[PDB]
């Protein structure tokens, strides 16, 4: 039953500019993430997430998705997953250099 | 993008 197209981190294929207006929000949580489909890339997905400064405000990172031809996904050199769920789940605890280990989805 | 390093 559990379908990537309804997945509780997957929006679909939605426009960059309101990609960084729901996770710029006053009352999205620092750590807020959506994953949604490659807008730039091609065969690819899209995991983004908020982040917060006590600087200037909160700002959003964009974690281009990459996706092995053979049937695996990886944003970094390093670790690779084999389907979109584990490496969210690695990230989500554990945010290995990220910007902040995943806490909240976008709503 | 950023890169996970």
């Amino acid at each position: 039953m559990d379908s990537i197209q309804a997945e509780e981190w997957y929006f679909g294929k939605i426009t960059r500019r309101e990609s960084e207006r729901l996770l710029l929000n006053a009352e999205n949580p620092r750590g807020t993430f959506l994953v949604r489909e490659s807008e730039t890339t091609k065969g690819a997905y899209c995991l983004s997430v908020s982040d917060f400064d006590n600087a200037k405000g909160l700002n959003v990172k964009h974690y281009k998705i990459r996706k092995l031809d053979s049937g695996g996904f990886y944003i970094t050199s390093r670790t690779q997953f084999n389907s979109l769920q584990q490496l969210v789940a690695y990230y989500s605890k554990h945010a290995d250099g990220l910007c902040h280990r995943l806490t909240t989805v976008c709503p | 993008y950023e890169e996970i390093e």
